[PDB]
C-alpha cells in the first residue's frame, strides 16, 4: 500500500507543479516596488503585501497582544508617582527631570496612549489571540546582544531617559520607508504598510 | 403532542432524546493533562498524543506539536 | 527626482560585476591600483569595493520612464 | 456557526440541525401498500379511523415513529404539504396522534392504476418534507481547537475562549443557510470555492481560497511563508473571475501566443 | 407561513435600509436597527391577505448631499414579474425627477423582462435583487472585507501618482454581489480594505469592468 | 527480561477487552455511538483499543531503556529514527492497516 | 481638569448636532410618508 | 563564530521544570543557553543545530 502511494504521488506531484510554475512564470517585483506580470498588470501594490523578501524573517511575539488589562497597564505604562522605583531604574539626575517636568509627563501619557489604540488594532486584526507572527527584525535578540556587547549589567541604575526612547522610536518610524513620496496617499500607504512592525 | 397521552408522551420524549444524543459526534480523543500550557488562551487544561507528540487545548484550545 | 531604492540589488551587482570583469579581461584600463593580482573577476570585485566602476545603470520604470543611477552613488549591499 | 441561546444547549440546536437537513417521506415512511378499496367506509383493513371522518382504491402510507419523532414531525404539516404539492386534487386523511400505528389514506377525486404507482414513486424519491436540498445530512460536533471555538474579549481583558455548539453538513447551499435564523450570518463559511462566488464575492473567494489552502498546507505541521499563498491567490483572483490553472483558465488571459504554447495546446494557439 | 413571511419582509427591510445607509442615502439611525416588535406594530403582522401587504410598505430615500436625487424600492407581487409591471412602475416613476430604483423580486424575472430594464438604462438606472439574496447583509461576514466606493478625482489621482492606466489595475465584475450591492457600475474603482497578518492593513484597488 | 513480561500482559489485557467488545456485540448491548454505524462504532472501539495497546507498549518499552542504548541516543538526538520505530523493534509492530 | 471639561462639553455639541440631524431627518419624514401613502 | 545569543530547548527536556525551581540550573542539562558565543547549558539536537 506504501509502495504504490509514493508511486502515484511521484506521478501527479510532477504536474501539479508544472501547472503551478506555468501560471506564474512571468510575475515580478519591478523596480516600482510592485509585483506585475508580462502584461504589466498589477497584482500587488507591494510584494507580500508588505514588500520584504521571504529570507530575512523570523517568528516572533506580540507582548501588546493578549494580556490583560489590569497587567497591560503595569507594563506598559511607566508610572512617574513612585519615586523610589525611578530612583531604582533611572539615576538621581533624571528622576527630578521626570518628576518636576510636565512635558515628559503629557509625553509618556501620549505614547501610553498611543500603545492602547495599537493594542486596540491588534485585537480588531489578530483574532483568536496569536501572539506568534513574523516580522523583519527580532528586537528582541538585538536587545539582548546590546546587552551583551556594551555589559549593561541590569542591575545598576542606567542613565537612559525616557524622553529619548521616545524620540528615537518617532524617528526610527520615520526612516523606515516603504512607499516613498510625500503625497497623502504615499503617506497613508506607507503608514498601511508598516504598520504590524511599527 | 400536547394532548398525547402520559405514556405516548414519555416514548416521544425519550425518542427525542436518543435522536438528539444521535445526532452528535463523537469526541476526539486523547490523554488531558494540565502539564501542558496553551499560547492561545493561558489555560493549562489541554489534552496530547503521542504518535512527536501533539497538543490539543482543553478550553483555549491550542494547537502543537513537540518532537 | 529619482523613486528607486537607494540600495543596489544583488542581481544588479553580480551583473556589474561580470560586465567589469569581462572589460577587464579584454585589456581595459583598471580603476585601483592592483596588490599583486591577475583574476579580473577579484581586479572588479576590488573597484566595486573602492567605488570606482565607470558604469552607471539604467532601471526601466513599468510605465517606461528610467533613471540612470552610477555604481558610485548608491549604496553597496555587499 | 448557531447564533442564538442554541450554541450552548443541544435540545435547541436539535431542531436546527433537523431544518437544515433534507427530510422526505422515504425517510420516515416504514410501508407503502396499495388497496382497491371500493366504499371509503368499507375499509377492508381494520382500522375506526375513516367512519369518523366521513374513489374506488387508496394508499396506507404507515409512516415510522422513531424518525418521525427524531426529526420532530407532525401529521397535520406532513398532510399540508402533501396536499398543496398536488394540487387540490388528492384527500389525505391524516391520522390522529395517539394511535400505535401512525397509517394515512391518500385517495384521489375527480391508465389511472398506474396513476398512484407513479405518484407514489414520485413522492417516496423526493418530497422535502422539512429541509434544503443539497445537504444530505448534519454532524454535530463540538469544537476541540480553537480554529472553530468562539471567541469574545471579555471585559477583564483575556479572550477566554467559549465552548460552542456548530455544525457540519455534506452538501453546499450557503445562501439558504444564512437566511434561516439561529445561525451566524458572519461566521458560517463554506469550504467551496466556486459557491461563495455566487454569494459573498470575489474578494470573499480569495479569503477563502486562502484559508482552504493555509489549512491544507499546515495539516502536516510543515509551514509556508504566507508571502507565497497570497501572491497565488492575487494571481488565481486579478481578473475578477477566477481563472483556473489549468490550460482553460491561463489560455484565456490575453498574455501572448508564444506563452500560451509552452505550458499546453501548442498548435491550437498557434 | 404568516409569522415566518413577516419575519422574511422585516429582514429584507433591514437589509435594504442599511444598505441605503452603505451608499449614502441618508437615513434614521432607528430604522437602520429597528427591532421587529414595531414593524409589527407599524403594519399589522398579517401578511396573509392583511394589512402588510407589498408595494405598501416601500420607502423613498433622498441622498445624503444631493437631496434632489431618490431611489425607490418596490415589492411586486407577481412571482414571476413581468414587463408590463416594470413598464408601469417606470411610467410613474416618470413623474417624478427620480433616476434611480431597486425592484425586490420574488423569484427570477424572466428574461424578456431583463432586456427592458438595460434598455432604459441611460435614462432610468434601475436593478433587480432577489428577496433569497437580502435577507442577509453580505457585507457584514467575515471574509467580505470593508469596500469604499471612490469618487472619480481621486480615482484619477492615485492612476496618476503610480503612473499607472486604469486598464492595469485588477478586474471585477457588475455580477458581483457586493459590486450590485454598492451599485457600482463599469469605469469605476472600488476601493478594499483587508486586515495584513504581515501588514497589519492593505489596501488595494479594483476596477469594474 | 521484565519489560517482556509488561508487555506480554498488556497484549493479553487488549485480546481480552477486544473479546469482550465482540461478545457484546453479539449479544446487542454495543450501542450505536452517535454520528456512525454499529459496525463502525464497533471497528473505532477496536482500533482505539488496539492504539492504546501498542502507546502503553511503547512506552513501557521507552521507559525500560539504557543510557547506553543506541536506538535511544539516536532518537533523542533526532538523526535518524523515532520512539515508534523502537516501539515496533522492542515491544509491538501493530496494526497492518490498508485503504 | 479645565482640558476634560472642554472635552465634555464637545461631546455635547457632538450630541446636539445629533438632535439636529434627528429633528431634520423627521421634518423629511412627515413629507415623505405623504408620497408612501399616495404610491399606493 | 562572532557573539552569537540565543536560547534552545533540548530533545528530552522535562516540561515541568521551567515553572519548578531549578529553571536556570537544570539536573538534566537541557534548556541550551548561548550568550557571547559560548556554550553554556544545554545538550545539542536537531532543535539546536
Amino acid at each position: 500500500e506504501g509502495l504504490i502511494d509514493t508511486a502515484v504521488k511521484t506521478a501527479e506531484t510532477g504536474y501539479i507543479q508544472r501547472r503551478l510554475i506555468k501560471s506564474m512564470e512571468s510575475v515580478m517585483v519591478k523596480y516600482d516596488a510592485t509585483v506585475r506580470n508580462s502584461i504589466n498588470q498589477v497584482v500587488q501594490l507591494r510584494y507580500g503585501e508588505d514588500g520584504l523578501a521571504g529570507e530575512s524573517v523570523e517568528f516572533q511575539n506580540l507582548a501588546t497582544l493578549k494580556p490583560s488589562n489590569k497587567a497591560f497597564e503595569k507594563k506598559f505604562r511607566f508610572d512617574y508617582t513612585n519615586e523610589r522605583a525611578l530612583r531604582r531604574t533611572l539615576q538621581e539626575d533624571l528622576v527630578k527631570d521626570v518628576l518636576s517636568n510636565a512635558h515628559i509627563q503629557n509625553e509618556l501619557e501620549r505614547e501610553f496612549e498611543r500603545m492602547r489604540e495599537d493594542r486596540e488594532v491588534l485585537r480588531v486584526i489578530f483574532p483568536t489571540g496569536d501572539s506568534k507572527v513574523v516580522l523583519p527584525c527580532n528586537l528582541l535578540r538585538m536587545i539582548w546582544n546590546a546587552q551583551k556587547i556594551f555589559h549593561i549589567n541590569p542591575r545598576l541604575p542606567s542613565d537612559l531617559h525616557p524622553i529619548k526612547v521616545v524620540e528615537g522610536v518617532k524617528e526610527l518610524s520615520k526612516k523606515l520607508v516603504i512607499v516613498n513620496g510625500d503625497d497623502p496617499l504615499s503617506r497613508q500607504a506607507q503608514e498601511n504598510a508598516t504598520l504590524l512592525f511599527n | 403532542e400536547e394532548m398525547a397521552s402520559d405514556e405516548l408522551k414519555e416514548m416521544r420524549k425519550n425518542l427525542t432524546k436518543e435522536a438528539i444524543r444521535e445526532h452528535q459526534m463523537a469526541k476526539t480523543g486523547g490523554t488531558q493533562t494540565d502539564l501542558f500550557t496553551c499560547g492561545k488562551c493561558k489555560k493549562k487544561n489541554c489534552t496530547y498524543t503521542q504518535v512527536t507528540t501533539f497538543v490539543v487545548c482543553n478550553e483555549c484550545g491550542n494547537r502543537w506539536k513537540f518532537c | 527626482k529619482r523613486i528607486t531604492t537607494p540600495y543596489m540589488t544583488k542581481y544588479e551587482r553580480a551583473r556589474v560585476l561580470g560586465t567589469r570583469a569581462l572589460q577587464i579581461a579584454m585589456c581595459a584600463p583598471v580603476m585601483v591600483e592592483l596588490e599583486g593580482e591577475t583574476d579580473p573577476l577579484l581586479i572588479a570585485m576590488k573597484e566595486l569595493k573602492a567605488r570606482k566602476i565607470p558604469i552607471i545603470i539604467r532601471r526601466y520604470l513599468p510605465d517606461g520612464s528610467y533613471e540612470d543611477w552610477g555604481v558610485d552613488e548608491l549604496i553597496i549591499s555587499d | 456557526f448557531l447564533l442564538g441561546q442554541s450554541a450552548r444547549d443541544a435540545e435547541r440546536a436539535k431542531d436546527i440541525l433537523c431544518r437544515l437537513e433534507h427530510t422526505t417521506l422515504r425517510k420516515v415512511t416504514a410501508n407503502t401498500a396499495i388497496y382497491y378499496d371500493p366504499n371509503p367506509q368499507s375499509t377492508v383493513v381494520a382500522e375506526d379511523q375513516e367512519w369518523v371522518n366521513v374513489s374506488p382504491w387508496l394508499l396506507r402510507v404507515e409512516l415510522d415513529r422513531k424518525h418521525m419523532t427524531d426529526r420532530k414531525l407532525t401529521m397535520e404539516q406532513i398532510a399540508e404539504k402533501i396536499n398543496a404539492g398536488f394540487g387540490d386534487d388528492l384527500n389525505c386523511i391524516f391520522n390522529d396522534d395517539n394511535a400505535e400505528k401512525l397509517v394515512l389514506r391518500i385517495r384521489i377525486m375527480n391508465d389511472d392504476d398506474v396513476f398512484l404507482r407513479c405518484i407514489e414513486s414520485n413522492m417516496l424519491t423526493d418530497m422535502t418534507l422539512q429541509g434544503i436540498e443539497q445537504i444530505s445530512k448534519v454532524y454535530m460536533h463540538l469544537p476541540q481547537t480553537d480554529n472553530k471555538k468562539k471567541i469574545i474579549i471579555t471585559e477583564d481583558g483575556e479572550f477566554k475562549a467559549l465552548q460552542e455548539w456548530i455544525l457540519e453538513t455534506d452538501g453546499v447551499s450557503l445562501m439558504r443557510v444564512l437566511s434561516e435564523k439561529d445561525v451566524d450570518p458572519v461566521r458560517t463559511t463554506s469550504n467551496d470555492i466556486v459557491e461563495i462566488f455566487t454569494v459573498l464575492g470575489i474578494e470573499a473567494v480569495r479569503k477563502a481560497l486562502e484559508r482552504e489552502l493555509y489549512h491544507v498546507i499546515s495539516f502536516d505541521g510543515s509551514y509556508v511563508n504566507y508571502r507565497h499563498l497570497a501572491l497565488l491567490c492575487d494571481t488565481m483572483t486579478c481578473r475578477g473571475h477566477l481563472m483556473a490553472i489549468t490550460r482553460h483558465g491561463v489560455n484565456r488571459q490575453d498574455t501572448g501566443p508564444l506563452m500560451k504554447c509552452s505550458f499546453e495546446e501548442t498548435v491550437d494557439v498557434l | 407561513d404568516d409569522e415566518e413571511e413577516t419575519y422574511r419582509l422585516w429582514k429584507i427591510r433591514k437589509t435594504i435600509m442599511q444598505l441605503c445607509h452603505d451608499r449614502g442615502y441618508l437615513v434614521t439611525q432607528d430604522e437602520l436597527d429597528q427591532t421587529l416588535e414595531e414593524f409589527k406594530a407599524q403594519f399589522g403582522d398579517k401578511p396573509s391577505e392583511g394589512r402588510p401587504r407589498r408595494t405598501d410598505l416601500t420607502v423613498l430615500v433622498a441622498h445624503n448631499d444631493d437631496p434632489t436625487d431618490q431611489m425607490f424600492v418596490f415589492f411586486p407581487e407577481e412571482p414571476k414579474v413581468g414587463i408590463k409591471t416594470i413598464k408601469v412602475y417606470c411610467q410613474r416613476m416618470q413623474e417624478e425627477n427620480i433616476t434611480r430604483a431597486l425592484i425586490v423580486v420574488q423569484q427570477g424575472m424572466t428574461p424578456s423582462a431583463k432586456q427592458s430594464l438595460v434598455d432604459m438604462a441611460p435614462k432610468y438606472i434601475l436593478e433587480q435583487f432577489l428577496q433569497q439574496e437580502l435577507l442577509i447583509n453580505i457585507t457584514e461576514h467575515e471574509l467580505v472585507p470593508e469596500h469604499v466606493v471612490m469618487t472619480k478625482e481621486e480615482v484619477t489621482e492615485l492612476l496618476a501618482r503610480y503612473k499607472l492606466r486604469e486598464n492595469q489595475l485588477p478586474r471585477i465584475q457588475a455580477g458581483d454581489p457586493v459590486a450590485r450591492y454598492f451599485g457600482i457600475k463599469r469605469g469605476q474603482v472600488v476601493k478594499i480594505i483587508r486586515p495584513s497578518e504581515t501588514a497589519g492593513r492593505y489596501i488595494t484597488y479594483r476596477l469594474v469592468q | 527480561s521484565k519489560t517482556y513480561q509488561d508487555i506480554q500482559n498488556t497484549i493479553k489485557k487488549a485480546k481480552q477487552d477486544v473479546i469482550e467488545v465482540i461478545e457484546k456485540a453479539h449479544n446487542n448491548e454495543l450501542e450505536p455511538t452517535p454520528g456512525n454505524t454499529l459496525r463502525q462504532t464497533f471497528e473505532n472501539q477496536v482500533n482505539r483499543i488496539l492504539n492504546d495497546a501498542r502507546d502503553k507498549t511503547g512506552s513501557s518499552a521507552q521507559k525500560s531503556l539504557s543510557e547506553y542504548n543506541n536506538f535511544k541516543s539516536m532518537v533523542v538526538s533526532g538523526a535518524k529514527g523515532s520512539k515508534i520505530n523502537i516501539s515496533q523493534v522492542i515491544a509491538v509492530v501493530g496494526q497492518q492497516n490498508v485503504e | 481638569r479645565q482640558k476634560l471639561l472642554k472635552e465634555q462639553e464637545e461631546k455635547r455639541l457632538r450630541e446636539k448636532e445629533e438632535q439636529k440631524k434627528l429633528l431634520e431627518q423627521r421634518a423629511q419624514y412627515v413629507e415623505k410618508t405623504k408620497n408612501i401613502l399616495m404610491f399606493t | 563564530p562572532g557573539h552569537i545569543n540565543c536560547i534552545r530547548t533540548h530533545s528530552t527536556h522535562p516540561d515541568d521544570e521551567d515553572s519548578g525551581p531549578y529553571k536556570h540550573i537544570s539536573p538534566g542539562d537541557t534548556k541550551v543557553v548561548v550568550e557571547n558565543g559560548e556554550l553554556i547549558m544545554g545538550i545539542l539536537c536537531k532543535k539546536s543545530l
